[PDB]
């Protein structure tokens, strides 16, 4: 929870009154996507 | 009127209205 | 007479490594540079206020 | 799309959320760059379209709290985020 995040960032177990900055908003990645154009103009292996 | 990523600009505590 | 400038803040890990997790894992062992810079910029902001 | 999905477009690798884009590339244009000189728009090699690449880690966060000697209740402030996107 944000209190625990603040404790973790400040490296202390007690936090005094005030406003603190911890981190930003983040969505962990799930998959890796790879894209290339259409695979045309195949080499002439059949004639070989 | 005469005066005109990872990095953020924080607004001031006192708005121009309170200064006025 | 000028009084205060624009208060700015930095996200050290996000600026340095972006969205590469392995970059952050490699970064975490250079120490507390990010903490130092965050502390300095927060000090500047509160000084402006 | 619309997720933190690593992408490797024609040998160009990156990480981010893919979204539909309104920018109009010229016919030969392939990659799009922002003020930061970093890839922000891409063109799908298979289908001729334009995709914006926003970040996965966007949204500043801070924790307002009284002294833990007093109470444990906290409040969360998301910087620069409209209240309906959390
Ligand atoms: C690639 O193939 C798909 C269908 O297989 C087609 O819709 C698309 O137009 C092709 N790309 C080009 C550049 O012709």
């Amino acid at each position: 929870d944000p209190l625990s995040e603040t404790k973790c960032t400040l490296k202390s177990f007690t936090v005094e009154k005030g406003i603190y900055q911890t981190s930003n908003f983040r969505v962990q990645p799930t998959e890796s996507i790879v894209r290339f154009p259409n695979i045309t103009n195949l080499c002439p292996f059949d004639e070989v | 009127n005469k005066v005109t990523k990872g990095l953020t600009v924080l607004p001031p505590l006192l708005t121009d209205e309170m200064i006025a | 007479l000028p009084v205060s400038m624009t208060k700015t803040s930095v996200d050290c890990t996000m600026y340095i490594c972006g969205d590469s997790t392995e970059c952050s894992n490699l970064l975490l062992q250079y120490g507390s540079f990010c903490t130092q810079l965050k502390r300095a910029l927060t000090g500047i902001a509160v000084e402006q206020d | 799309k619309n997720k933190c999905v690593n992408f490797n477009f024609n040998g160009l690798k990156g990480t981010g959320v893919l979204t539909e884009s309104n920018k109009k590339f010229l016919p030969f244009q392939q990659f799009g760059r922002d003020i930061a000189d970093t890839t922000d728009a891409v063109r799908d090699p298979q289908t001729l379209e334009i995709l914006d690449i926003t970040p996965c880690s966007f949204g500043g966060v801070s924790v307002i709290t009284p002294g833990t000697n007093t109470s444990n209740q906290v409040a969360v402030l998301y910087q620069g985020v409209n209240c309906t996107e959390v």
